[PDB]
């Protein structure tokens, strides 16, 4: 749950790198390059 | 391979706990799994 | 006069290690968690 410029590969294309402000959502970054996001959440995160 | 730039992390740290994990064990393992490549080893005879 | 090569005493004896610059090819890194746009980072004059 960090901004994608902490994902930092040091050999191949980062496709997990790029970042850019998205009009209709909240100006917020979206990176826009995944087709499939499978993933099983946890069920109760209280981070701090 | 972890992509970790934090020097003190990085050598503030060591492969086994040594007390949870006696040396003699350390030095079985470490020598019992060599004699097979963890990279290419698989063949599994035909067919990897 | 000095403050150019006393600065690397300060900013090199610290442990985060957020910068570091040299004197040759001058590089001028810092760390990943800070912005890194303009995407050079190199040694433009002492404005840097």
């Amino acid at each position: 749950l960090l901004p994608f410029r902490f994902y930092v590969k040091e050999t191949s294309p980062n496709y997990l790198e790029t970042a850019s402000p998205d009009a209709l959502y909240g100006d917020k970054e979206v990176n826009g390059k995944f087709d499939v996001v499978v993933s099983n959440p946890p069920f109760s995160v209280d981070l701090d | 391979q972890l992509n970790v730039t934090d020097e003190q992390k990085i050598a503030e740290d060591n492969v086994i706990n040594r007390n949870k994990f006696p040396l003699n064990k350390l030095v079985y393992t470490v020598q019992a799994l060599e004699s097979l490549s963890f990279l290419e080893g698989r063949n599994s005879l035909d067919g990897k | 006069k000095n403050w150019q090569r006393i600065v690397e005493a300060k900013l090199e004896q610290q442990k985060h290690k957020v910068a570091e610059i040299s004197l040759e090819n001058g590089t001028v890194n810092y760390s990943k968690k800070i912005k890194h746009n303009r995407n050079l980072k190199a040694l433009t004059g002492d404005e840097e």
